[PDB]
């Protein structure tokens, strides 16, 4: 029975080395990505929660009627 | 929400009309247009949060 | 089994929910309809949020 | 009404909701509004009788009323600005206003009444259309204006949307009732979601889509706009019935369907945010929706109400209209549950 | 309001009682002002009289709620010595709620309400010593 | 919006240039068998709700709902795909650019942890 | 894992294009043949479980209860089969097929290693078993039936889902392995209370705890007969799972919340013996002895002992077989009478020998009858008890004894006595109905030979 | 005939043919966890001269 | 009456038709091979191997094993005077208590 339908133990117990080295490095990864996600919300200095501010290609600099702009 | 057709085709919709300091007819000055000038440029391309701290 | 399985333990969890639901559905239901009714509602619903909301 | 003149109404209903979409001006916005609501009131006028004039009396007074408030937060927020730019919002007395208005457009308590008035005044066609792009649009200036919204008005409206929503849907026995109070319910979900994460919104806005049209174009199928006269499908054609409970399940929240997604989502979202009682309370009260999607359920295919007698002649007859994209509305509303990860493309 | 809650929440939890009813009566009054005002806009009175006479029961009872809630809670955590305890919020919710079964005369309503008040007192009492927020600020 | 507004995004546009440098999803990836799954499912409906025999009528038709699924699942997958690498890339530029907010902590074992014993009776 | 979740995905197709004479016949044989297939899981390990892949893995507590499933689908087909003749194809076809996704999704739930997913499917059995309920039940309180059965279970597991989100946003991870290895104390605190009480409660109304269990009597009784089976045999085991799954984080709170559960777990047991006795429906007696040896594993579970984790799934496995065979048993009764009163048919001893016979081995089984693996399991929670505190004996003891009481009394009642005079139709007991009960008596004699397959990991 | 012999009793292959496709998964899943393979301290060893791999 | 409604059919009885009826199928042919399946497959087959089968599965709990490693423990502990079950689990040497 255990030649034909069954592994030895190395097969089971590496396999499960592999799948807690996954787990615990998903794990880790999604609390990295949760502490990334409240930095870069509270500060703005990231690529993520940048709100779109006024662009400057809009402001026209030729001389006006009067001097003082 | 926002599809910014505006921005992807290079078209001029309403952003003419956004902001008081852009090009005007006959190059009229709007009353506050060296301080809208002036908080434009600080608060260009660094967003919403940096530009109100 | 009648006083407490029949009787009390369908009085507690599952009859008093299903009778506070349906006094509470009749009463949001139970309306007759009426624009002035309903924008008196508005108007109440805006004095509160512009007043009891900072 | 011609149909060239409803095709044109239809074309300009949904080119004033995507000038809304696009435009990046507040006066923009507000002529997208004007826009669509003026080409809106003919579509639900179509079937002319008293209660569809009086369901769109009712509701052009509502969008007047909400326009007109929303133009003065534009006005007062303009005032302290200076800013016609669609950004946050730089006053919080005009960023009331503008939150007010909106609720008042997608219908969010206690704005409410005109959306079960209204559904149940016009067609089953109208009132698809009615939820489905009305929703579409305050949304999306609500998603582009949510880092000012104020959370506890937001949030307190959508609570008070989805206890009534519940409750009322306990109540009604007309389908479209029925309908209006599932869209007051999905509505507070989703604007309860809204100052935390859009993109959540917008996944919940897709699946409520979805759903909606599966559902309205099943009765439209069917042609039933009352319990007892869908409580006849069963006699006729039984492949609908089976349908319409497998959707009403779906909608109601129950896994592995696709109404099960959006809730999911909403949920742990909101957990991410140091939030349980808000969640705890929204999951709980959603058992009224799925009470009376159970009970709809039970009259239509779980058992057989009596028929009549002039149901062999429609035995001998068949369907002729082909609903477009029914099969796959369906499907997509009940199984999709094992590609959630695909928020991220809606990112 | 927030200016109510905020007077209720600077008395402190075990002193002051009549201060903590006073507070409570007046969260209670607005709750019911509230409460009536929406009641004559979505049902509206026969006569002037009888709104006058429906906003003065409900604003009352509303006012009885919260004044014996809050007396009894205050007392109860004063003769304990026992401050920052949920029972005294428990115990204050339960008497508001038979303070309303009496005044709608209906036992069955008097016991409910004593139990869903005193658990709904309980849990706020619990939320304000753990720190959960209903309307949590967005972050993450 | 976390990665709305993010710097170099153009709009309206499905998959950007540097999508490309990342791994196509497999032809034979499970979320295009169930996608192509979902399309046989809406053919099988498609024929129950005309009334012709499901399994049978309509071969054509039924081809083109999985084809049709197929192709917008691998396009969807794609963009899905995308996303999330972009989600790791900025995270990990932050954690990398952030030390002081990310610091690294001594490891120390648990015959130098104490933790309390709660007995089981 | 796919090795057998794939074969029920075939069950499908197979079962709607077969013939229309041929269903029965192609669907008993083939989920037979996956039985069997799925005997191979119980070749566990003694150091961990077995964990095929990301996504599934098997432990000596998921292998009994996956190999009870698969033998009790054949089962189920059989008196579904009794009990459904004039049915049309299509009909008959969709009841295959929500007994087939029902099979699918317990297999899945047994061996989900997130306790995310292992919520979906698990939530997920809710549908087939409302729509079999409510759709092929016999009389009008079906639809009442299944309204509460599905209130009380979302109105448990909802917080259950929130409580699950919230530990993988604290934690970092659900996978079941990572919060075993990384577990760390539950301090005394409301919030981690209410955690608790959330997980907790959804498995203890899915179990069911004494005060929440109407719906048991009230879907169980009103259920068709394979529903019935699967409602009593496997549905019941998921909060007990649960429970012996969750409460690796829930130490070392466990010691303090339990006193309320316990106490109504045993009181309750007492309660629903006594209620037993007095039970003017078949039926109902057997749900509420299936409520009585639900509390007799929720004390198990709370004492939380080597000891008491043994006993509860030896008492899970046993129960499931002894329940599934008395409800077959009072539904050929009802298939002849068509009633459920207890007292209408009597005699039915020397009207049905054989069938008598049947009666007599289940009902002994129903009560600890040594060396049943019934008695196995009361007497190492007896005993975990005892360890616990020494008025449990007390307690235990009573309940035995009403036990063996009402059991002798229903077995009385059924089949001694003289029979109704005036009742006529009660034809020889079928081939059918004979193997149903052979098939339902011989796999727990089996067990009992061989105690070791069915003690959980704790062995 | 014996064309509706296999025009009936076809579908008596669909679970035996599910049966070996889902050992056939189970092999595809077990070989992309391959990556602690004969390196575990309690496993570790030497390879015969003629295999490559210990396990499959 | 309220409704035009069918009567309420008489019991069927399977042995009517067919006196060694089986109770599977009205049908002669179907119900007597689905009793032969039934009884094949489930006795038969489930029931006589998978008994056997479960009684023959290999010790992967490794009781024996234990059993042998435990007789070597005792021998060699009682021969050399140590005492037979250590009083730690682990290296106190390797464990470092707080001051
Ligand atoms: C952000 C900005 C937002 C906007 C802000 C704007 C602010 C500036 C406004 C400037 C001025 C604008 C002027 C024009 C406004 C529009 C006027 C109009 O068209 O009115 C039509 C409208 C109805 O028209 P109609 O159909 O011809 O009239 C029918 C007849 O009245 C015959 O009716 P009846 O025979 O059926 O009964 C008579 C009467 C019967 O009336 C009643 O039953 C009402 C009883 C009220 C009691 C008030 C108690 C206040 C207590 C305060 C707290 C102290 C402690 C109290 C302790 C307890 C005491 C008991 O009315 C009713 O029954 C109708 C139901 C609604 C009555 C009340 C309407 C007001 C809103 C609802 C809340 C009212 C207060 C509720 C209590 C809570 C208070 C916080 O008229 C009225 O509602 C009353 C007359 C108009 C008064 C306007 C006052 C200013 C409003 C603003
Ligand atoms: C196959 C397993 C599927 C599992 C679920 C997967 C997702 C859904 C499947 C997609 C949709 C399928 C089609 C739906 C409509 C079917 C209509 C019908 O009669 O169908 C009979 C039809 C044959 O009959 P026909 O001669 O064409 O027409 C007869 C009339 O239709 C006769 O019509 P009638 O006039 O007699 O109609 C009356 C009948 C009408 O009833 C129906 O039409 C029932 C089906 C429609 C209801 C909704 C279906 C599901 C839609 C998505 C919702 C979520 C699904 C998952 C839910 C999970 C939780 C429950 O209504 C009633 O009996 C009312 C009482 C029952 C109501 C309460 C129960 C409702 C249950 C709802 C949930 C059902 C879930 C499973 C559905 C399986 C359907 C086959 O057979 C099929 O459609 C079988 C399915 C397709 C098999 C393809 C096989 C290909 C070759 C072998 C491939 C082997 C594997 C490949 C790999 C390589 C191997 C070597
Ligand atoms: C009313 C009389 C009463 O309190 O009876 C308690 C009694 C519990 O049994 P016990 O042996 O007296 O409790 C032991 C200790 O007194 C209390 O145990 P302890 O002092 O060791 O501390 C543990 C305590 C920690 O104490 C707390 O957490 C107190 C704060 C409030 C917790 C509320 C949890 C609610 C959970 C859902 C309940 C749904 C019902 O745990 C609980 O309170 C557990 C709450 C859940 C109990 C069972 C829920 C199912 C009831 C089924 C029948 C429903 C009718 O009965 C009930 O809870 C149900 C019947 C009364 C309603
Ligand atoms: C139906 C719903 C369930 C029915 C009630 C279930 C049993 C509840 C029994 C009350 C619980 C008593 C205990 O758990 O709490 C005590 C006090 O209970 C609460 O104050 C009252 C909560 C509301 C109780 C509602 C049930 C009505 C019982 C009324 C009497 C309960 C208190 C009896 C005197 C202590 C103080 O215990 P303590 O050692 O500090 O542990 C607190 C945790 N700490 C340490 C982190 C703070
Ligand atoms: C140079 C010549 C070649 C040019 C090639 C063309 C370039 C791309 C052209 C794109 C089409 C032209 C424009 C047509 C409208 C564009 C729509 C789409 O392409 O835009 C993207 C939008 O893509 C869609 O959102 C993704 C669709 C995903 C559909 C499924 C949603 C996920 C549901 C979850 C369950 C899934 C179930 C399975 C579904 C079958 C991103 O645009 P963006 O400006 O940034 O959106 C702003 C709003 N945001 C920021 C809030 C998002
Ligand atoms: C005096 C009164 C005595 C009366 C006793 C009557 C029984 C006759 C005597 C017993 C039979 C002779 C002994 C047989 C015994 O040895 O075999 C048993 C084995 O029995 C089987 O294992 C029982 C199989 C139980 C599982 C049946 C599954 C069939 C499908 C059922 C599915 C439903 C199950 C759901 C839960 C899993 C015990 O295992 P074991 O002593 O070591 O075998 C020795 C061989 N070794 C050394 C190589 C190990
Ligand atoms: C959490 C679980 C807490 C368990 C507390 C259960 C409540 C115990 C009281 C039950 C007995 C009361 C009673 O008999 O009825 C009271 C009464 C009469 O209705 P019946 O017709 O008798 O209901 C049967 C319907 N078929 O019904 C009520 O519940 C009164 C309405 C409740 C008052 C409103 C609640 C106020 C709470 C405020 C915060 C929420
Ligand atoms: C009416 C009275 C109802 C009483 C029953 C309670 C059900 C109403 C749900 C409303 C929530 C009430 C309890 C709220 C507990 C809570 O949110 O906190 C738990 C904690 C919060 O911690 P933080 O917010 O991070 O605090 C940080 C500290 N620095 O989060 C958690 O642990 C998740 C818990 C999920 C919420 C559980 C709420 C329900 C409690 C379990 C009851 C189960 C009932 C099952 C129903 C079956 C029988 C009816
Ligand atoms: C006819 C009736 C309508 C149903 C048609 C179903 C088949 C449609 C597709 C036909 C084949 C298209 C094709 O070329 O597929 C190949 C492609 C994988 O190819 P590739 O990955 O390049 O090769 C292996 C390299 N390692 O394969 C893929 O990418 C897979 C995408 C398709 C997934 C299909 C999922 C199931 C669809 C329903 C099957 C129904 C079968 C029974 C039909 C009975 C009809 C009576």
């Amino acid at each position: 029975i255990a030649r034909t339908f069954y592994d030895g133990p190395e097969k089971n117990y590496e396999k499960t080395m592999a799948i807690l080295q996954i787990e615990a490095e998903k794990a880790e990864l999604r609390l990295k990505e949760l502490e990334v996600r409240r930095l870069m919300r509270a500060r703005g200095d990231g690529p993520w929660y940048q709100y779109p501010t006024i662009d400057k290609a809009l402001i026209d600099h030729s001389p006006k009627t009067t001097p003082d702009n | 929400p926002f599809f910014d057709v505006q921005k992807r085709l290079g078209l001029d919709l309403d952003r003419w009309m956004t902001i008081q300091s852009a090009e005007q007819p006959h190059k009229i000055p709007g009353r506050c247009h060296a301080f809208e000038k002036e908080w434009i440029e600080c608060a260009h391309g660094i967003g919403g949060i940096r530009a109100e701290k | 089994s009648s006083l407490l399985d029949l009787i009390w333990l369908e009085t507690i969890l599952p009859k008093t929910t299903s009778f506070i639901q349906m006094k509470m559905s009749i009463m949001v239901s139970n309306q007759k309809g009426l624009i002035k009714l309903y924008f008196l509602s508005f108007l109440i619903t805006i004095m509160i949020s512009m007043t009891l909301f900072n | 009404m011609n149909p060239i003149i409803y095709t044109t109404l239809i074309m300009t209903v949904m080119s004033g909701t995507m000038l809304v979409m696009i435009s990046s001006h507040w006066l923009l916005i507000w002529i997208g509004f004007e826009m669509n609501l003026l080409a809106m009131i003919p579509v639900l006028m179509k079937n002319f009788n008293p209660r569809a004039t009086e369901a769109a009396t009712k509701y052009f007074l509502t969008q007047a009323t909400a326009s007109m408030m929303l133009m003065m937060a534009i006005i007062i927020n303009l005032l302290y600005s200076g800013q016609w730019t669609i950004t946050k919002m730089f006053n919080p007395v005009a960023m009331t206003m503008m939150t007010m208005a909106l609720a008042m457009k997608l219908g969010l308590s206690p704005f409410h009444f005109w959306v079960p008035e209204v559904t149940q005044g016009i067609s089953l066609q109208a009132g698809l259309l009615l939820l489905t792009w009305q929703k579409l649009a305050p949304l999306s200036v609500l998603c582009q204006i949510s880092q000012s919204i104020n959370p506890n008005l937001m949030l307190t409206m959508a609570m008070l949307s989805i206890l009534i929503g519940g409750w009322g849907g306990l109540n009604q026995t007309q389908l479209r009732k029925i309908m209006a109070y599932s869209s007051i319910a999905h509505m507070g979900w989703m604007t309860a979601v809204l100052p935390y994460n859009t993109t959540m919104t917008i996944l919940n806005l897709l699946i409520y889509i979805t759903m909606t049209l599966a559902m309205f174009m099943l009765l439209i199928h069917s042609s039933a706009t009352t319990t007892l006269s869908l409580s006849h499908t069963w006699n006729k054609m039984p492949v609908i019935t089976s349908l319409m409970m497998v959707t009403l399940l779906s909608m109601g929240g129950l896994p592995p369907l696709s109404g099960f997604m959006p809730k999911w989502m909403i949920i742990q979202e909101m957990t991410k945010n140091e939030s349980i009682i808000m969640p705890t309370l929204m999951a709980m009260t959603a058992l009224l929706n799925l009470y009376f999607y159970m009970r709809l359920a039970y009259s239509s295919s779980l058992t057989m109400f009596p028929s009549t007698n002039n149901m062999k002649m429609k035995w001998q007859f068949e369907h002729t209209k082909q609903m477009k994209l029914l099969p796959t509305m369906i499907v997509l509303s009940t199984l999709v549950l094992p590609m959630t990860p695909a928020l991220s493309s809606l990112n | 309001a927030k200016t109510l809650l905020h007077k209720y929440s600077d008395i402190p939890e075990g002193t002051e009682c009549h201060r903590k009813a006073y507070a409570s009566t007046s969260i209670g009054g607005a709750t019911g002002l509230i409460v009536s005002a929406y009641s004559i806009a979505l049902k509206p009175p026969a006569s002037f009289l009888e709104g006058v006479a429906r906003t003065g029961r409900y604003t009352f009872t509303s006012a009885a709620i919260g004044a014996i809630f809050g007396l009894t809670s205050c007392i109860s955590a004063q003769v304990r010595e026992k401050p920052d305890d949920p029972l005294n919020y428990f115990i204050g919710g339960c008497a508001g709620g038979l303070t309303l079964g009496a005044r709608t005369r209906s036992y069955g309503i008097g016991a409910a309400a004593c139990a869903y008040m005193g658990l709904t007192a309980a849990l706020v009492k619990m939320g304000q010593l753990e720190g959960w927020q209903v309307f949590a600020e967005p972050k993450v | 919006t976390m990665m709305s507004g993010r710097p170099g995004r153009v709009p309206l546009q499905f998959l950007p240039n540097e999508a490309r440098s990342l791994p196509p999803p497999k032809l034979t990836d499970p979320r295009l068998v169930y996608m192509g799954f979902l399309g046989y499912c809406s053919g099988l409906i498609d024929n129950a709700i005309r009334r012709r025999p499901v399994v049978s009528a309509g071969l054509h038709r039924q081809l083109l709902y999985v084809t049709s699924f197929v192709f917008f699942g691998y396009y969807l997958l794609k963009r899905q795909d995308y996303m999330y690498a972009l989600r790791d890339h900025d995270m990990f530029a932050y954690v990398k650019s952030h030390p002081e907010d990310f610091p690294e902590k001594d490891k120390k074992t648990y015959g130098e942890i104490l933790e309390e014993f709660h007995p089981v009776r | 894992m796919l090795k057998i979740i794939i074969p029920t995905t075939m069950l499908l197709p197979m079962t709607w294009m077969s013939k229309h004479n041929m269903i029965w016949i192609n669907a008993t044989v083939h989920s037979l043949l996956i039985s069997l297939i799925s005997l191979s899981l119980l070749n566990q390990l003694g150091e961990n479980s077995l964990n095929f892949s990301l996504t599934f893995f098997s432990d000596s507590l998921s292998a009994p209860l996956l190999v009870l499933t698969t033998w009790l689908l054949p089962l189920m087909l059989m008196a579904s089969q009794s009990h459904l003749s004039k049915e049309t194809t299509t009909r008959k076809k969709l009841y295959i097929t929500m007994l087939i996704l029902l099979q699918l999704f317990l297999i899945m739930t047994f061996t989900a290693t997130e306790l995310i997913l292992f919520y979906i499917l698990f939530e997920a059995t809710l549908v087939p078993t409302l729509i079999i309920i409510t759709r092929w039940g016999n009389q009008t309180e079906r639809l009442n039936a299944g309204l509460y059965f599905l209130f009380y279970t979302l109105a448990g597991s909802l917080p259950l889902l929130v409580a699950l989100v919230y530990i993988q946003n604290t934690t970092g991870s659900l996978n079941f392995l990572i919060i075993h290895y990384w577990s760390h104390p539950l301090s005394n605190s409301w919030s981690n209370i209410f955690m608790w009480l959330a997980c907790i409660m959804a498995f203890m109304v899915k179990m069911p705890l004494y005060g929440l269990h109407l719906w048991l009597p009230k879907a169980h009784v009103e259920a068709p007969i394979a529903g019935s089976m699967v409602l009593a045999a496997v549905l019941l085991k998921l909060g007990g799972y649960g429970m012996m799954r969750i409460t690796t984080i829930l130490n070392p709170l466990t010691n303090y919340m339990a006193y309320p559960f316990l106490m109504l777990s045993m009181w309750g047991m007492i309660m629903t013996s006594s209620i037993c006795l007095r039970q003017t429906d078949l039926k109902s007696l057997i749900a509420y002895s299936s409520v009585s040896h639900m509390a007799l594993v929720i004390v198990a579970i709370m004492i939380q002992t080597p000891w008491s984790f043994m006993g509860a799934t030896a008492l899970m496995i046993a129960h499931g077989l002894t329940s599934s065979m008395l409800f077959c048993l009072a539904n050929t009764n009802y298939e002849r009478v068509h009633s459920r009163t207890m007292i209408l048919a009597r005699g039915l001893q020397t009207l049905l020998p054989l069938m008598a016979t049947w009666w007599l081995v289940a009902s002994l089984t129903n009560l600890a009858l040594p060396p049943s693996i019934n008695l196995i399991g009361e007497l190492f929670i007896i005993t975990a008890s005892f360890s616990w505190s020494n008025i449990t004996i007390i307690l235990m003891g009573m309940n035995m004894m009403i036990t063996a009481l009402y059991s002798l009394y229903m077995l009385i009642t059924t089949q001694r006595g003289k029979y109704t005079h005036h009742i006529n139709n009660i034809k020889p007991s079928f081939t059918r109905e004979n193997a149903l009960m052979a098939l339902h008596i011989l796999p727990l004699l089996l067990l009992t030979l061989n105690p070791k397959m069915i003690l959980g990991p704790l062995y | 005939n014996v064309l509706q012999i296999v025009r009936d009793h076809w579908v008596h292959i669909l679970v035996p043919v599910g049966f070996v496709f889902g050992c056939y998964l189970d092999r595809r899943s077990d070989e992309k966890l391959t990556a602690f393979r004969n390196k575990s301290l309690l496993f570790k060893r030497e390879l015969r001269p003629n295999e490559e791999v210990t396990w499959k | 009456i309220r409704l035009q409604e069918d009567p309420d059919p008489e019991d069927e009885n399977l042995y009517e038709k067919n006196p060694d009826s089986h109770g599977y199928d009205k049908d002669p042919i179907v119900d007597l091979w689905n009793m032969r399946v039934v009884f094949f497959f489930g006795f038969s087959i489930v029931l006589v191997l998978g008994s056997t089968f479960v009684a023959y599965l290999p010790d992967y709990r490794m009781q024996e094993w234990a059993r042998r490693e435990a007789e070597r423990l005792v021998k060699y502990r009682e021969a050399n005077g140590l005492p037979l079950m250590e009083s730690n689990c682990f290296d106190p040497n390797k464990i470092q208590l707080p001051e």
